[PDB]
């Protein structure tokens, strides 16, 4: 019997015919000349349910297709993948800020959630989209802010 | 004593690198060092492995 | 002679035959050579030594990675002797005949 | 060769040179006397990049210096370490509220 230690792959699929959230992988033998995996499962810092949520209690962000991430197997056998986290890698990361004053939360669309650190200017919370509706919390200032493009109804 | 045996010669290796983000790819070979009966043991092997 | 031609049988047909006179019974086996020597030793004239066996064990000289979705026991064994260039006589039939996920 | 197993260390450094998020860390062997790794990775719950976000989409939270985490190899090689998850301890946490309500 084979023992397995971690790998890298790329997302291929997201569409689970048995809606469990499960993901395709391609590994780097099947780059030159194709091919994919079956369906395995993803791991996050929060899962379960609860009476009041019956289904998808936690942390909800499943991969997109093209991300590159790390597999591990289950007791070491090699027909047991799962999926363990992401990469930042040159194709896609721009880093760190300076002094690392910058922590944020992106989705596709350009939806964010922002926290500044730098206490020398720029220092608060952000929620907003590219479309531009503004939610700040101005902690230099001791400030307040709602922007609405069209209209603000209470 | 002289001794042949048949061996395999059609394999490759690969590389993926995150920082550079390139992806590297080697095959196979050429020989240097080869008497009579290396060349007698590698055309005997051939056919046996073609993938 | 010369070592480099004996060299050429390399992967070639064996066969043994065994009888026994008394009773007619018979046990007969096929194989392939896989690795020769040839010796001597203070001035003789030599001899050579064959060995080898069953084509399986031409079949144990490539590791490599590769998977296999959704077949069974039936198609895997086909796909592997497919991608051999080993000649050898199959009898496929396996007792579990359902798909394998992975 | 040898195989390696994930094991503990502290962070020492933020400043990527490539600006590419990536760390330096100090493992235990090193505490008594002294030193540092190279920059490796760190892992996130969300990572990518979109056709709207160019780049630096997902979660991005980069650890700061004094921290204590797991450190994981890739195919047990022991010259492939990787960041793969922060730690609470002593020093760190007070823990759960009563009933774990916050």
């Amino acid at each position: 019997m084979p023992v397995a230690y971690p790998e890298m792959a790329r997302v291929v699929s997201n569409d689970d015919p048995k809606n469990q959230g499960r993901v395709k992988v391609q590994f780097m033998w099947q780059e030159v000349d194709g091919g994919e995996s079956y369906w395995m499962r993803v791991q996050s810092p929060d899962a379960g349910k609860s009476e009041q949520v019956a289904k998808n209690r936690g942390f909800v962000f499943i991969p997109e297709p093209g991300d590159l991430v790390m597999v591990g197997f289950e007791q070491g056998n090699p027909d047991r993948p799962y999926v363990t986290g992401s990469l930042f890698y040159k194709a896609n990361s721009e880093g760190a800020a300076t002094d690392n004053t910058v922590k944020s939360m992106r989705t596709r669309s350009g939806h964010t959630l922002e926290f500044k650190d730098d206490e020398g200017g720029d220092w608060g919370i952000t929620l907003r989209d590219i479309n531009g509706n503004v939610i700040h919390l101005n902690s230099k200032d001791k400030n307040i802010d709602i922007t609405a493009p069209e209209t603000i109804t209470l | 004593s002289i001794n042949a045996t048949i061996r395999s010669l059609n394999h490759s290796t690969y590389e993926f690198d995150p920082v550079n983000d390139k992806f590297y790819y080697d095959y196979s070979g050429t020989p240097k060092g080869a008497t009579l009966g290396s060349r007698s043991a590698e055309k005997c092997s051939e056919p046996i492995f073609p993938t | 002679i010369g070592p480099d031609v004996i060299f050429k049988q390399l992967g070639e047909k064996v066969s043994i035959i065994m009888t026994h006179h008394e009773s007619g019974e018979k046990t007969e086996f096929h194989g392939l050579i896989s690795d020769i020597h040839v010796e001597g030793f203070d001035g003789n004239q030599g001899f050579v030594i064959l060995e080898g066996g069953s084509p399986t064990i031409l079949l144990d000289r490539d590791p490599a990675m590769d998977c296999y979705v959704e077949q069974n026991l039936n198609t895997i064994v086909s796909d592997i002797l497919d991608k051999s260039g080993v000649k050898m006589n199959v009898t496929n039939n396996p007792k579990h005949t359902d798909i394998i996920p992975y």
